[PDB]
């Protein structure tokens, strides 16, 4: 049970020169792990087979060394269609550890997310629940907050966040924390602010409104 | 090419197994020891068990030695892997991949390259069910905000997916689809997909086509102002 | 409109310096227990096909010399 630890956590680029990335086993491997290209959603593929010589139609520059602990892995020119996961993987010890994950971003620049609070319906008033949505929307990076107020009372645990992929597009991000209530306990108050906290804004973003107001 | 099918996607309540055919393809069979591995979205990979393909070489992983068995179909080159007493922490994409077999007379591999799509597998007590879409859809016009977005609100259905398209996918600007982010109360995962429109587009209505089918349920909504 | 807690008599309420007199009935000043401020109003029935029209009543009680002009919209 050799322990994979990659040392970058994750990364982001905005496309460009070497991407180098980094893999150490807990002993001594010697050459005899591979690397791979888990993209979202799809099967992982192999990049590198045993710690380099570019397995079977990789195109011109993922090389890679090693041998034999702290493993290395190069995205030398970095063509921005391989931000995927990657992983290091040992194989000649059972039982077989893979690494950690190694999500790869783009690095446009920090940006505010356009903070949006919807209202429960009605027709969720017509289930017996609640459920207030914030938005957060068009940002980056993922490094944000979110500070639930039940006229102004900090809440949180009947929260559901939920976090969109990177943006082939424009590279941004999208939030939405879910505040699933009772109705009861929606009834019990009005004042529904969302207080979101995102480097690209300036402010701890309070986004509100009244229950009936909408 | 040296390929697998694997088939196919089900999800088991705590029950019985979800064994996988792992159809091989392209390449002989009796020189290649298929493994599988198991990941769990969001997280990392779980190699869990390699036959060798022929004389079998079980090599289960540890903390389920056990629970899983592993078969071989040498006859049409599919594999097989089962689960016993089946659990919630078998929310995993079942890949099957091939090690190479650690004989004398197979080729040198270990890097798996056959490798296998995946294989939606959640370990799931919910019921299948419809989304509960709540929506806002306003007219971008809520306090005074130029573009003021909307979105639905797609929740508790099981199993996955919803499929979301707004106004039959005519507004593809601003689609953010959030994930299923599942629910610890029932087990029906949440989503919703938004977009930003602009006030001025407060005369259009814009309809997301919730629809899932493998509850085979249809939803389309849109919601206004209040006067 | 809700003419509340003037002393003493009386308001004189107008709809737009007059100019609604349709509609108009003054309800007399109902006289506060609590504080000896009594409550008048003055109101119109108008139809639907005026909405894009603000109704000012022109409330001006002379004996504290305030004069009070107002309108409220819909909540979008």
């Amino acid at each position: 049970e050799i322990v994979m630890t990659q040392s970058p956590a994750t990364l982001s680029l905005s496309p460009g020169e070497r991407a180098t990335l980094s893999c150490r086993a807990s002993q001594s491997v010697s050459s005899y792990l591979a690397w791979y290209q888990q993209k979202p959603g799809q099967a992982p593929r192999l990049l590198i087979y045993d710690a380099s010589n570019r397995a079977t139609g990789i195109p011109a520059r993922f090389s890679g060394s090693g041998s034999g602990t702290d493993f290395t892995l190069t995205i030398s020119s970095l063509e921005p269609e391989d931000f995927a996961v990657y992983y290091c993987q040992q194989h000649s010890l059972l039982p077989r550890t893979f690494g950690g994950g190694t999500k790869v971003e783009i690095k446009r620049t920090v940006a505010a997310p356009s903070v949006f609070i919807f209202p429960p319906s009605d027709e969720q008033l017509k289930s017996g629940t609640a459920s207030v949505v914030c938005l957060l929307n068009n940002f980056y990076p993922r490094e944000a907050k979110v500070q639930w107020k039940v006229d102004n009372a900090l809440q949180s645990g009947n929260s559901q966040e939920s976090v969109t992929e990177q943006d082939s597009k424009d590279s941004t991000y999208s939030l939405s924390s879910t505040l699933t209530l009772s109705k009861a306990d929606y009834e019990k108050h009005k004042v529904y602010a969302c207080e979101v906290t995102h480097q690209g804004l300036s402010s701890p973003v309070t986004k509100s409104f009244n229950r009936g107001e909408c | 090419e040296v390929q697998l099918v694997q088939s196919g996607a089900e999800v088991k309540k705590p029950g019985a197994s979800v064994k996988v055919s792992c159809k091989a393809s392209g390449y002989t069979f009796f020189k290649y020891g298929i493994s599988w591995v198991r990941q769990a979205p969001g997280q990392g990979l779980e190699w869990m068990g390699s036959i060798s393909p022929y004389t079998g070489e079980t090599h289960y992983a540890q903390k389920l030695q056990g629970r899983v068995t592993m078969t071989t179909d040498t006859s049409t080159s599919t594999a097989y892997m089962e689960l016993r007493s089946l659990r919630s922490d078998d929310t995993a994409v079942y890949y099957c991949a091939r090690e190479g077999a650690y004989g004398y007379r197979s080729p040198y591999q270990n890097w798996f390259d056959p490798w296998g799509q995946g294989t939606l597998v959640t370990v799931s007590s919910a019921s299948t069910k419809g989304p509960s879409v709540f929506p806002l859809a306003p007219c971008s016009r809520s306090t005074s905000e130029s573009t003021a977005a909307l979105g639905c609100l797609v929740k508790d259905y099981f199993p996955e997916p919803v499929t979301v398209s707004w106004n039959s996918g005519a507004l593809t600007s601003g689609v953010h689809t959030f994930p299923a982010v599942l629910q610890s109360s029932g087990l029906y995962s949440l989503s919703s997909v938004v977009t930003v429109p602009s006030s001025s587009l407060g005369t259009k209505t814009y309809t997301c086509n919730v629809d899932h089918k493998p509850s085979n349920t249809k939803v389309d909504k849109r919601v206004e102002s209040k006067y």
